[PDB]
């Protein structure tokens, strides 16, 4: 029921499973032989993404699974200009 | 000075000699002829000062200006203001092409420029034949200035001459022995221009010198040109220079007949039938040797007409009004053939007829196949298809139906005709350009007219997949105008022209039907203008959010559904959210905003200026060019 | 109404949902069904001050904007080994690199 | 300058515009020629009394030009007194929907499409901050229509 994210640093993030599978590659990695249903864990083993960056990934599955189309606006999204140039990389590897 | 030489030009203007003495003098050698040798920009064209005095026959303060300085006549001007303004000419060109012969003979004395070659070889002469003056073109050539200067196209002085109506001009070249079978680039040779504009003087001052008969490059002897261009008073003359034959008599009476079968200006159907019964009886003569008429093949635009072998037969239809204009298009397709220039011009007009009277569907036909014969010849049938969109306009208007197969054809007809001109730009460096361009969109805008009427239309399921794979194709040819405004955006912009006619009752621009048809048929919604601006970002701009709120709301949800990124910057860096520049197009936009951390990302990215060149996948770099 | 929260231990950081009046019980009810580790062994803890149980999430200072949904606030979490109570460890995030140029 | 407005003359409205008429002409009725402008849809004398800033007042019956010209289902008589920035949040709000009701019922114009999109542009522009938010004051339902009580929520309507 909850999805297992974890960073390169080992960094647990764990999330709902619907949380994350609005993300695309999420989604992908865990189908397929990758599944491993023993429904609790499920879990995703990330190599190439820093903590926080991945942090900022989850607080987005929150923020979009929170705000997807109530009202009109939402309030913007806190990415620190430090931790940009790598959550755009993760957003590739993730197709969020 | 500059300031200094619109002093000068208006001196010049008034033909005031004290006054331009004031002006010319009491200061150094360099900028006093720098004056009299430089043009005039006024109205948007330059001219001399010296052009302006001889444009006006103000000999009195040029005559002087010679006395007193050395000012030459070789200062480039353009040759007229009406629809040519090319540069390029003489002062001495537009001095024998004003009609003043009192300012060609001063000029001759201070540097004659009588042998003036311009970028088209224009002599002076030629504007004098253009003019057509006899004694500015008596004294031209007494000047010892050469006659046989030929343009691009052999643009002889006996052949404008002939084309124009000055018939004093054209006897006095054969005074001099000049050439009565000059060559054109197209072959016309003297007697095509005489024998074309009914000058019914000129192609009798050219019989006696034997200008002879020579078939042109479109296929036409200059007994047939008389014949196609509705003169009766020619077409006779030019049968009794004693080598016509039987087969070339009858056939310029058929032509005569056929033409003036369907015209504006001679629009005769008592002189149609009787030159051709004429005809008719004169090859049914005899009984041996009897030309006997060939039948073209049955045409569907022109119902099931076999041509009329029979004398009987063409009787029976002297009462019947379209009969005999039905019947003339097929004879006139028999003698010009498929390749003339001028051979749909009267299956244009009868179209522009049956529209005025209502005639729909014989209409669409006409006009499909005079489409189709242009197209042939490889012509700018743009103004054919303008004609197809405003009928078709006028139906709707009406409410009468349009069927599916003619507007299948017209819009595969305009693929083709936008591919033709797409060449014409790509080949042309700097010879048309401009016109080729304007030619371009204009067609890419009788297009978007038709898309609108088959959109408004209903029609059948295939024959719409048939439609579909039209425009399906015209997106893959991707048109680009001035702009780089593709297809998608000309049908969303609200600054897209509209012509006049019956079109501006049926396409509104932006369109709500077109937009969910582009996008279907599969255009890319993300294409960029030369600014950068997409499809919806251009919606968004639009000063008419409430009145066709519809209107603007359809085509924004099919935009995003159809995947336009929201965010898309342009050159200056301006979002459709901050491009929106109308407080309701603003609100539609934020509902379908769909949201992304790779969007988020990035414009944190572009906002805080960080050096991501070369830090991202490659495919991410015109990402954040993007956001 | 309802916030979302973070519960560090460690290098561990789960993700939920819960109401402000929803006690820290409740909070802990919801560990409890994802980590698979019964409730009197854990401590919640806002910062390093422990929280009663039947406080709510209101009263301990999770209100809606407070705990801002896109930037949650944390909770501390203990556990407890065999009869003693571990002590709170949060390892941080991984540092963000220096900024280019 | 009410006559000539009333009907379809934006010439003679004009001359006297330059002739220094009265920018708010009263009448009786408690009109300004931009009501009478509104009820035909004259929108090139609305844009001559618009130039002219002949201002806004409420009708004798309560009701502004803008609402007059909302309830005469005349759309771009809506645009060009909403242009005139002489008008609030509350006032945009109130003139929207009046416009999308008033395309529901009327025999001459009825585009029950155009309905629901007015009512739904109305109904976002309520909720466009997320806070701070317009919300209805809806009136005890009337047995007449049922016994809904409007719409409140974007997702009721």
């Amino acid at each position: 029921m909850y999805v297992k994210l974890i960073s390169s640093d080992g960094h647990e993030f764990i999330v709902k499973r619907e949380h994350a599978l609005t993300s695309g590659t999420i989604k992908a990695m865990l189908s397929g032989p990758g599944q491993f249903a023993e429904n609790e864990t499920n879990e995703v083993n990330f190599r190439e993404i820093p903590s926080h960056v991945l942090s900022k990934v989850c607080m987005y599955f929150t923020y979009k699974v929170r705000y997807t189309n109530s009202s009109t606006e939402i309030p913007e999204f806190p990415i620190a200009p430090e931790i940009a140039l790598e959550l755009l990389m993760a957003a590739n590897f993730l197709d969020c | 000075m500059e300031g200094l030489a619109g002093y000068v030009y208006k001196a010049a203007s008034e033909g005031k000699v004290l006054t331009l003495a004031a002006l010319l003098l009491n200061r150094s050698e360099s900028d006093i002829r720098y004056l009299l040798g430089y043009v005039s920009q006024q109205g948007g064209q330059r001219s001399t000062p010296l052009i302006i005095a001889a444009r006006n026959g103000h000999a009195k303060v040029v005559r002087l200006l010679l006395e007193h300085y050395r000012v030459q006549t070789q200062q480039t001007g353009t040759v007229r203001f009406d629809g040519y303004v090319i540069d390029g000419a003489t002062a001495l060109w537009c001095a024998a092409g004003a009609g003043h012969f009192e300012v060609v003979k001063l000029l001759v004395s201070h540097g004659a420029n009588v042998n003036h070659t311009t970028v088209t070889n224009s002599t002076p002469l030629r504007a004098a034949c253009f003019d057509g003056r006899l004694d500015i073109v008596k004294y031209l050539v007494e000047n010892n200035a050469n006659i046989s200067i030929a343009n691009k196209y052999d643009n002889t002085c006996l052949m404008i001459a002939a084309y124009k109506g000055h018939t004093d001009v054209v006897r006095y070249l054969l005074e001099q022995r000049a050439d009565p079978n000059a060559k054109a680039h197209c072959g016309a040779t003297a007697l095509h221009f005489a024998a074309e504009a009914g000058h019914i003087d000129i192609v009798k001052e050219l019989i006696k010198w034997r200008a002879a008969i020579v078939v042109n490059g479109h296929g036409m002897t200059p007994l047939k040109v008389a014949a196609e261009s509705c003169k009766a008073d020619v077409v006779e003359l030019l049968l009794s220079h004693a080598d016509c034959d039987r087969r070339s008599r009858i056939e310029a009476l058929e032509l005569l007949g056929a033409s003036f079968a369907n015209d504006r200006e001679n629009y005769d159907i008592i002189k149609t039938y009787h030159y051709l019964y004429l005809a008719m009886l004169e090859r049914f003569q005899d009984g041996d040797n009897i030309l006997e008429k060939e039948v073209l093949p049955p045409i569907h635009a022109y119902g099931n007409r076999t041509e009329c072998r029979n004398p009987q037969e063409l009787e029976s239809i002297r009462q019947d009004r379209d009969a005999l204009h039905m019947e003339g298009l097929i004879v006139r397709e028999r003698i010009l053939g498929a390749d003339n220039i001028d051979v749909s011009h009267p299956i244009i007009y009868r179209g522009a007829v049956y529209a005025d009277n209502m005639e729909f569907e014989q209409c669409i036909k006409l006009w499909l196949h005079a489409l189709h014969l242009r197209q042939k010849g490889n012509r700018n049938t743009h103004k054919d298809l303008l004609r197809f969109a405003q009928v078709f306009s006028q139906m709707i208007h009406l409410n009468e139906t349009v069927k599916a197969p003619d507007i299948e054809c017209v819009l595969r007809c305009s693929v083709l005709e936008i591919e033709q001109s797409m060449n014409r730009v790509k080949n042309i460096s700097d010879a048309d350009v401009h016109n080729a361009m304007d030619n371009y969109e204009c067609n890419l805008y009788t297009f978007l007219y038709l898309v609108c009427i088959s959109t408004k239309t209903q029609c059948s399921e295939e024959d719409q997949c048939k439609i579909n794979k039209q425009i399906y194709n015209l997106i893959h040819l991707d048109p680009r105008t001035r702009e780089g405004f593709t297809l998608l955006h000309l049908a969303v912009n609200s600054n897209t022209p509209v012509d006049d006619f019956h079109t501006n009752d049926v396409c509104s621009f932006p369109n709500a039907l077109v937009t969910k048809l582009l996008l279907d048929c599969g255009a890319e919604v993300n294409a960029v203008d030369n600014e950068g601006n997409s499809a919806l970002h251009i919606i968004v701009q639009y000063n008419r959010p409430i009145s066709d709120f519809l209107t603007l709301h359809s085509i924004i949800i099919s935009l995003v559904e159809a995947g336009a990124h929201t965010d898309m910057t342009n050159k200056q860096n301006k979002t459709p959210l901050d491009k929106s520049t109308t407080g309701v197009s603003e609100i539609l936009l934020k509902t379908q905003m769909k949201m992304s951390l790779k969007c988020l990302a990035a414009r944190a990215v572009r906002a805080n200026d960080i050096n991501y060149q070369d830090q991202i996948p490659r495919t991410l770099e015109e990402f954040v060019g993007f956001h | 109404m309802d916030v979302f929260l973070m519960i560090r231990r460690h290098k561990t950081t789960i993700f939920t949902d819960a109401k402000e009046s929803s006690t820290v019980f409740e909070l802990k009810r919801i560990v409890e069904g994802i980590l698979k580790r019964p409730p009197d062994e854990q401590r919640l803890y806002k910062d390093d001050q422990l929280l009663d149980d039947g406080k709510t999430l209101g009263e301990c200072g999770f209100t809606s904007q407070t705990a801002r949904p896109q930037a949650p606030a944390t909770v501390g979490l203990a556990f407890r080994a065999d009869d003693t109570f571990e002590a709170l460890c949060i390892e941080p995030f991984s540092s963000p690199p220096e900024l280019p140029d």
